């Protein structure tokens, strides 16, 4: 595993809204040790079961936090993920969709300035197998096992690793990195984590269309990855110029294309899988 | 959200940049009063959300009134690469001494906004991205300070360009006041142009908004149906779907932009031509799919629908109801296949016993048989 | 620069505070006409620059039109210390549960402008930090990053405003805006207000603007005559000069803002009483002192002039040619009293034989010279 | 001396306008070393035999230069100054008065994180006896000596320095810092460069009303000064709430009162002269 596992203690800032009370509750459920709750204007409040807070400050003065996920909506959202990294949370998910692209320019230059390690927005979390679910990505799918992953997508994910699991390979810790164009951690900064993680065994890259944080990706497995990585990506048929549904996900002329990704990936030795199916194969493959 | 040339230039009017003065038309007859008012040479142009309309035959210069009624007539309905021309800028033309190229886009690499300054202007930015990147200079702005004066100045120097440097640099702070302003995710004045009489003006102009923060400019969200590449986007977004206008007769719905995406991948690769790209979001309960096929079957084109959605926890007849629905309402007239992993598929089986519904366990599969449709 | 109550609120709102409706009226008339238009109680409030107005009884509550009327008839026109009303507004009058402070100005020894916040509304906070800072909590924002509403939240629970936490936070978030917006040196909402019905509203507003900025805010360099504490003030501006009005009855002209307040100083300490502050700049030539002379003269309180000059460079000839000048047009009718340091003050002394112009070698024996003299004209 | 000498290479910005032409002319007949000049609008020409560049960077890059001094308008001012401290010149001296003040507390925060000192706005600027004048003071008033001195004015330190002239005691660097309510250097900031210089052997404080530099000075001090310290008050009669002239010079209730000033300088142990003999006085009997 990486970042997070049984013991990470979890604040939720948005806990009192529809979306942040349905997934607390799916959380406790799994297993997620959520201690605390931050929603402003509702502070002295309960949601099942866990104390709500007005601030982050007054909810870690009263509870020990090592990681908070945000699902406040878009118009404040950036500005949650400011406060939680100003209240020194190290780890912070943001799930929320449709944040301005300008607020998170601003926001995650000054949130890893200040060292806490972002993880969205737009991006359905991070979940590490029979540990602890900090995300909205159902849990079952994720048998604990020998692959890490890291992705642009959600459901698309789970599917991957609900194949995964299906093979007896299963699953380390995945991470959901988010489908906007500015997000706080990219595949280059997970790739280490996961490189000096002994239980995991192979990683598997699902990326898409738009900007070029795949080639990024695929330059320092060549030189540094001691350990099988796979690849996937999404949108190789998709027009030029057209958001394909995530933010992100868009060829702007010659940068983003599926074509330079697939060339990066074949230059650094990762093999390309073109269905989920492949995925497993290749990945069977690469672990004897 | 695209902007049209006209509204591009009334937003950095406001900032203070300079430009021609101009006026909407719909008719030949408002180009002729427009021209008239003027009391000088003017420029017809097209309107429409696609670059190189010079060269497609969308902007002419008018010397007279009567000119500007006859070359208002030759646009107005014309096509621009698959667009319609339904008003054109009626502008005063600018004396042009020289043509330069002034650009902001967010670099996704450094995770800032960029400026891209060049003396090559009023040709394909794209063109000298190639035949030389070295013409091509850039700043990457500071997300909190912006971008001040002293710097614009540097960038006019660096990239050579002639003309009052106080001026020029005045432009380009102010073209990023107005990138912020309206939360543009680009804006390029294309030509920025130096008159023969020493003037500095935008002789073009272009933005395109970011969706994500309309709802924080009201005047601008108002433009959102008629801005709309399709008209089924705005429908989409009712429901909270992102709908895409492809070329094709396939019709697709999937929940999840990245499962979407390797389905139109799928489609593709087996011969197949997807009419659309449609992601539900997340969940898919029988209302969604419902309203989405509601969407997707609205457009002409669409011969048949794969519907291609991993609920995992959601139940899959959950979809089938939706789909019946849709089917005994009289909407659903075309064939439906279907992927729909999940819980109880096999109940969901025995719901489309004998409807034009079929489903099946790969999604390669159901791929395929879309493809004989 | 200083706004009056009504144009302060102008801004609060254009950037997102709330304020409660209100117009400005210059007649008992047009008073009632607003109170009727509202057809609710209103407040009637002096616009004059000075706080405590409602000590003062600049501020008065009236239910009907008719009340209106009568109150704007009791207070335009009224004196409150020192000042003349000759507008008021009248505001619908908001129903108090709870009454806050919230206060930005430049703190000076952080180089920051500082947001004040205090449960301990609708007095003069100047009190309270004296008597209880404790009560008083303070933010120092990030002059890049700007004031976000999380930090907003924050101090509004640090300071334990009961109320609603998004809204109160929105209101100091928009109060910076509004500041940074019209280059204001002070913006402070005192009080700001809780209603009976849970709202957030900015009761009063008080707002000083940046004169070095005046001239990026064109809508605002308008109002600078008008806004003026004295018309002198806009007169000597003209020149480049400023001028500030004081009690008593000695002018003073000086070249250097330190200069001038070191004359100040002197005159004061033995027994004079300076009418003005005027620096007239780094520079002395003829010209700059007949202006000088000419602004400081148009002030009824003077009886004498002070002349304090240190030119270095700058001829002494230059500071009696253009005091020649102005008494030669028959504009100086009172006594000039100089001390001007520089170069051939000899032949500066030459000049001003048979001119009720004197000149000394020392500023205190100078000083000293125009607090004995009986002014007037000559 | 301190910061400047008779080898410092002086750029000038505005050298075209009215007063940086006046004053160009009265440093090189000082003795300054004025080497270039920088107006936007008129790279290219040349003023007083000084060659002029449209930006600082191309300045520095035909000649050595040590600092700046700016003479442009108060719009554009500030703007001026970071382009000089982006430039890489380590001392910037800010002439020009009527700058916003917001203007100035953002240039400086970003100026002194760049490494260099910026002197002003509003201020005379900064001479060393008989070395080197980069300012607007005049020269005849500052016969080499044994007092340093730092002002809040300008025509009022000319006086002292006069003075001091004519009793023999002379002045070293003498250093107007303005007269704006936020400046690049205040009086701690040069205290310790003075106590440092052996030729300095008394300083000379000239404050007035107006925020809290004199206090803080004083308490440096009385803490770390080897030698004598002399203070002078201007407004002491200064009534509240009211600009005298500079922008700084303004009593804002509890702040900046000419009483707490000299009852801070009484508790470090320095003396304050009421007149600017009394500042001679005062500066004989403490040098023995
Ligand atoms: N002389 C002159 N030429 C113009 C004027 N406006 C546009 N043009 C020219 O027509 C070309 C096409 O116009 P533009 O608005 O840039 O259309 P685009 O093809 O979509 O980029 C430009 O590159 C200009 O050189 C004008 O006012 N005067
Ligand atoms: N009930 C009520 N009180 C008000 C209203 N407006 C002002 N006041 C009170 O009048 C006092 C002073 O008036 P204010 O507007 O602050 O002017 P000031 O005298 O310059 O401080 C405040 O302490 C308020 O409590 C109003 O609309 N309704
Ligand atoms: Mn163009
Ligand atoms: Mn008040």
């Amino acid at each position: 595993m990486i970042l997070v596992n049984k013991e990470t203690r979890v604040l939720v800032q948005g806990i009192t809204g529809r979306e942040g009370q349905f997934h607390t509750k799916q959380m406790l459920s799994y297993g997620t040790k959520i201690v605390a709750g931050v929603t402003p204007g509702k502070g002295g409040m309960e949601v099942l079961g866990v104390p709500v807070y007005d601030t982050v400050k007054e909810a870690v003065a009263h509870h020990e936090v090592d990681a908070s996920i945000i699902f406040v909506p878009a118009p404040a959202a950036a500005d949650a993920a400011l406060e939680a990294a100003h209240a020194g949370i190290p780890l912070i998910v943001l799930i929320t969709e449709g944040i301005p692209t300008l607020d998170m320019v601003r926001a995650v230059e000054e949130i890893k300035a200040l060292g806490s390690r972002l993880i969205g927005g737009n991006c359905p979390g991070i979940i590490s197998a029979e540990e602890t679910k900090i995300g909205i990505m159902p849990g079952h799918v994720f048998k604990r096992g020998r692959v890490g992953i890291i992705s642009r997508s959600g459901t698309l994910t789970y599917e991957a690793a609900a194949a995964l699991s299906q093979a007896g390979l299963g699953t380390t810790t995945t991470v959901g990195i988010g489908g906007d164009p500015v997000i706080g951690t990219t595949f280059k900064d997970l790739l280490p984590l996961f490189n000096e993680d002994p239980e995991t065994e192979a990683v598997v890259l699902i990326g898409e269309i738009g900007g070029s944080d795949e080639e990024e990706a695929a330059a320092w497995v060549k030189d540094h990855m001691k350990k099988p990585v796979v690849g996937f990506i999404g949108g190789r048929s998709a027009p030029k110029g057209k958001r394909m549904g995530h933010a992100g996900a868009i060829i702007m002329g010659n940068v983003g294309t599926p074509e330079s990704k697939l060339r990066a990936f074949a230059e650094a030795g990762i093999p390309v899988a073109d269905t989920i199916d492949e995925i497993v194969e290749l990945v069977k493959k690469a672990l004897g | 959200m695209n902007l049209h040339e006209y509204q591009a230039k009334e937003i950095l009017a406001r900032y203070g940049v300079p430009v021609p003065p101009g006026k909407v038309a719909y008719t030949p007859e408002e180009a002729k009063r427009i021209a008239e008012e003027f009391g000088k040479r003017v420029v017809i142009k097209a309107q429409v959300h696609v670059g190189g309309r010079g060269k497609a035959g969308g902007v002419k210069l008018a010397d007279t009134p009567q000119e500007a009624y006859e070359k208002a007539q030759a646009i107005l309905g014309m096509n621009i690469k698959g667009l319609t021309v339904k008003k054109v800028l009626v502008a005063e033309a600018v004396d042009i001494a020289k043509e330069y190229y002034a650009g902001l886009i967010l670099d996704r690499a450094k995770k800032r906004v960029v400026l891209m300054l060049s003396k090559e202007g009023g040709v394909d930015i794209e063109e000298v991205a190639a035949e030389r990147p070295e013409a091509i200079h850039k700043f990457w702005i500071d997300p909190h300070k912006g971008f001040r004066p002293f710097e614009a100045r540097e960038m006019v120097k660096r990239a050579g360009l002639e003309g009052n440097l106080n001026k020029l640099a005045q432009v380009l702070v102010a073209l990023y006041r107005a990138y912020e302003g309206v939360d543009a995710s680009i804006a390029e004045i294309n030509p920025l142009v130096v008159t023969t009489d020493g003037g500095i003006v935008a002789a073009d102009a272009k933005i395109v908004l970011d969706d994500n923060a309309l709802f924080r400019h009201p005047d601008l969200a108002e433009l959102r149906e008629v801005e709309a590449e399709h008209p089924l986007e705005v429908e989409a977004s009712n429901y909270g779907f992102a709908y895409v206008k492809l070329d094709g007769n396939i019709g697709i719905i999937g929940n999840g932009a990245g499962l979407v995406m390797y389905t139109l991948d799928l489609v593709n690769r087996v011969g197949g031509k997807p009419a659309n790209f449609l992601d539900i979001g997340g969940g898919a309960k029988a209302d969604v799919v419902y309203n989405a096929l509601k969407v997707v079957l609205k457009d002409p084109d669409v011969k048949g629908v794969f519907i291609n959605i991993f609920g995992g926890i959601t139940r899959a007849d959950e979809v089938a109801k939706g789909v019946i629905r849709a089917l005994e309402e009289g909407l659903l007239t075309k064939p439906v296949v279907m992927r729909v992993a999940g819980t109880a598929e096999e109940e969901a089986k025995k719901l489309l016993e004998g409807k034009p519904v079929y489903m099946y366990p790969t999604s390669i599969e159901a791929a395929k048989v879309t493809v004989a449709m």
